[PDB]
């Protein structure tokens, strides 16, 4: 993870508010200021809060900074869709002594109810198995906003190892999907009970799991 | 200015000496306590300096500089100020804050 | 005013140099002094800092400041009579696989005396994927559905992109999704394509994944069909 700790999603109807936090420790917030970038889809990075509260030429007062302790705070009021992007902290940390970023924090403006993933994980087909691999393959789908987060598991270990997961991508219907896969040796494969998929959407967690028998 | 350095130093704290292109990127030494200090991170070779809280203004010191905050003043006994911002208080006609 | 291009090889190898340049445009990098920085963006992830200059345009040099994590592997440079800085990165790896921003870094008055750091003009990006691939064709496996059911298939293995996947040569395309691929740390890709039927049609109807990929002239039809228990 990031020194500094960003929600990966947070969310609001029209013209309401939403408010992004940033936490770090005594090394990084606790002494610096924090500046904050806006990254519209497809673009780079842009400035947009620094120095904790002030904006960069061009920014709406509609988006607004502070900080308290070792957090930094986004706000943004009176949501258009056009506020859609992804927002990162960034400051100094004495620790790592450089630069650091938060993970970002993607802003969604509620066009459609919020709708719950289903989720379905393959095991190994026989035909990968024969050919001496093995792939499970945990697909994510009808979802929105678009934002999850994927954890596996071996038995009661967390597996982070070959493990690669997409970034959510728009359905026909206008939900999102997104797709995770763990690649493991036929030899992990059947050596553990089980293998699960938890994906968390919104702040809750659904779990498949798949067994070698 | 610090223009050439790479690193900040932290409240309380300023660089030894400007950064230069060439130098070793000068360490962060501390403000002077009582003297001189630094409330926010900075790039720069110099501290500021604590404020006074002058009698002849109707103020005394409420608390003493420190190498991160600068001196808070108040009224002195018998002084007030209405506004949030008190450049110098006048004598009570009340609250350190506030007129009787 | 300022403005910042990136420019590179889009392709590199593991254990082969990374080369950059971002060309400053609207004003001289060499007129008074310059902060340049590198930072890098993992596909679908999130910022890193990788390298900093601090450029004097009338000594023509420079100071830089490295993240620490990149062990040394990157050096960034200037080349004034071109307004261009550089960033070379040694013995990359799969992990080093990311969009290239280089950016202006500016001291910032607060309006009170005092300034603070921030990245005020960015680049493009330019994407650099390091692969020691050749073009290779996909290996295709069913993803056999266990009142609907979702039944897919894998593309495993593939270097370039793209793949494209139909289902029954395109007759079926209600509840089909084709994933965007992900590049694995082997350097090769692989994607899915997923679709959800009614599970009682199971039986009767048969569901054919069509998968292309140009770059090797390779193509795969794969019957997909219910798991045998
Ligand atoms: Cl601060």
């Amino acid at each position: 993870q990031s020194v500094l700790t960003q929600p990966p999603s947070v969310s609001e109807a029209p013209r309401q508010t939403v408010t992004i936090s940033c936490s770090g420790n005594s090394f990084n917030i606790g002494r610096y200021p924090v500046n904050w970038y806006q990254q519209l889809p497809g673009k780079a990075p842009k400035l947009l809060i620094y120095y904790n509260n002030l904006r960069f030429s061009g920014v709406s007062d509609r988006f607004s900074g502070s900080k308290s302790g070792t957090s930094a705070s986004l706000a943004i009021r009176d949501l258009l869709s056009e506020d859609e992007a992804d927002y990162y902290c960034s400051t100094w940390d004495d620790t790592l002594k450089g630069w650091v970023f938060g993970g970002g924090t993607k802003v969604t403006v509620l066009g459609q109810p919020k709708a719950a993933p289903s989720v379905t994980l393959f095991p190994p087909s026989s035909e990968e198995l024969q050919a001496n691999k093995a792939t499970l393959v945990c697909l994510i789908s009808d979802f929105y906003p678009g934002a999850v987060t994927v954890a596996w598991k071996a038995d009661s270990s967390p597996v982070k190892a070959g493990v690669e997961t997409t970034t959510p991508s728009k359905q026909s219907n206008n939900k999102y999907a997104a797709s995770s896969y763990l690649s493991l040796t036929p030899e992990q494969w059947k050596s553990h009970r089980s293998y699960s998929c938890q994906v968390t959407h919104e702040g809750s967690t659904v779990e498949k799991t798949v067994a070698p028998t | 200015d610090g223009q050439f350095c790479h690193k900040p130093c932290p409240p309380g704290e300023r660089k030894a000496r400007d950064c230069t292109v060439n130098g070793d990127e000068p360490d962060c030494v501390p403000c002077q306590e009582g003297k001189e200090y630094t409330d926010k991170a900075h790039f720069s070779s110099k501290c500021r300096r604590c404020r006074l809280c002058d009698e002849g203004h109707g103020l005394e010191v409420e608390i003493n500089c420190t190498r991160t905050q600068n001196t808070k003043c108040r009224c002195k006994p018998n002084f007030f100020c209405n506004s949030t911002v008190c450049e110098h208080c006048d004598p009570c006609t009340c609250t350190l804050t506030s007129n009787t | 005013q300022l403005q910042l291009q990136e420019s590179g090889p889009g392709l590199v190898k593991p254990s082969e140099t990374l080369s950059l340049t971002c060309t400053v445009s609207g004003a001289s990098i060499s007129a008074n002094s310059y902060y340049g920085v590198w930072v890098r963006q993992s596909p679908g992830k999130g910022l890193e800092w990788v390298g900093s200059i601090a450029y004097r345009g009338n000594s023509n040099s420079g100071s830089t400041y490295y993240n620490p994590s990149l062990k040394s592997r990157a050096t960034v440079s200037v080349d004034t009579s071109k307004n261009q800085v550089s960033l070379r990165l040694t013995s990359v790896t799969a992990a080093d696989t990311a969009l290239y921003y280089c950016a202006r870094r500016q001291l910032l008055d607060d309006g009170t005396g005092y300034q603070w750091a921030a990245f005020d003009v960015w680049g493009q990006g330019t994407m650099v994927t390091v692969s020691s691939a050749s073009t290779k064709g996909p290996s295709v496996f069913p993803l056999a559905p266990s009142g609907t059911a979702a039944l897919g298939c894998l593309v495993k293995d593939y270097f370039p992109e793209p793949v494209t996947v139909s289902w029954n040569s395109g007759a079926l395309t209600s509840g089909v999704h084709t994933f965007p691929a992900v590049l694995q740390s082997s350097g090769l890709y692989s994607l899915s394509s997923v679709v959800t039927v009614p599970s009682s049609s199971l039986g009767t109807q048969t569901y054919i994944c069509n998968v292309n990929h140009k770059p090797s002239n390779t193509k795969v039809d794969k019957k997909v069909e219910p798991k045998s228990c």
